[PDB]
């Protein structure tokens, strides 16, 4: 999560965190196309029938 | 934040909240390392399959 | 908020992401031990003998409600810098001695 992380419960933090950019929603892109290729690691393997 | 006045504490807060900014990519980027391998192994046992 | 957060007007279909779920709060509890007392600070600031610099004397303070208000409103002052804290934000810290 990008704010719990950095900014746990904190709201001046969140407000912060808006001004360093598109930063973090990279992340979630980034560690997203890491979770769909998990599912084709194994519908590759074992699903060829 | 309850310590220090709004004027300078973002000075701090700035050292902070680049640290863990850059914490956190360190992570994404050894794991896009680390998933370009086992797509290199589900290839071979895709193969062997 | 789908349509809000792709940038379009017409979304494919499956599952998407979206912001989170924080389950906000409902009131707020603050607890100060027990002291109702105030500080000798009425004492140290204007006893009529300081030390002389080589043999000051350094004095306790314990067991007592803190109230800078009465002392940092003294016009005459010519310096008052903090450095591990600020000088408004005194008046909502416990300290350990």
């Amino acid at each position: 999560d990008c704010t719990m992380y950095i900014c746990g419960d904190s709201t001046e933090c969140s407000n912060l965190l808006l001004q360093y950019g598109s930063f973090c929603t990279q992340l979630k892109r980034a560690l997203t196309g890491i979770a769909v290729e998990q599912d084709k690691n194994t519908q590759e393997v074992f699903a060829q029938v | 934040f309850s310590r220090l006045d709004k004027v300078e504490a973002e000075v701090q807060i700035d050292r902070l909240i680049t640290g863990r900014l850059q914490s956190l990519q360190t992570y994404v980027t050894q794991q896009l390392i680390r998933a370009a391998e086992i797509r290199a192994s589900a290839n071979l046992a895709a193969t062997k399959m | 908020e789908t349509k809000c957060t792709l940038k379009s007007f017409t979304v494919e279909k499956g599952i998407y992401q979206t912001s989170n779920f924080r389950v906000q709060p409902t009131e707020s509890i603050v607890r100060f031990p027990n002291i109702t007392n105030l500080c000798p600070f009425d004492e140290v600031f204007n006893a009529t003998r300081f030390a002389s610099v080589y043999a000051w004397n350094r004095k306790r303070i314990s067991n007592c409600v803190a109230d800078y208000s009465v002392l940092y409103n003294l016009a005459p002052f010519f310096t008052f810098k903090c450095y591990g804290v600020s000088p408004t934000k005194l008046n909502d810290l416990c300290f350990t001695n």
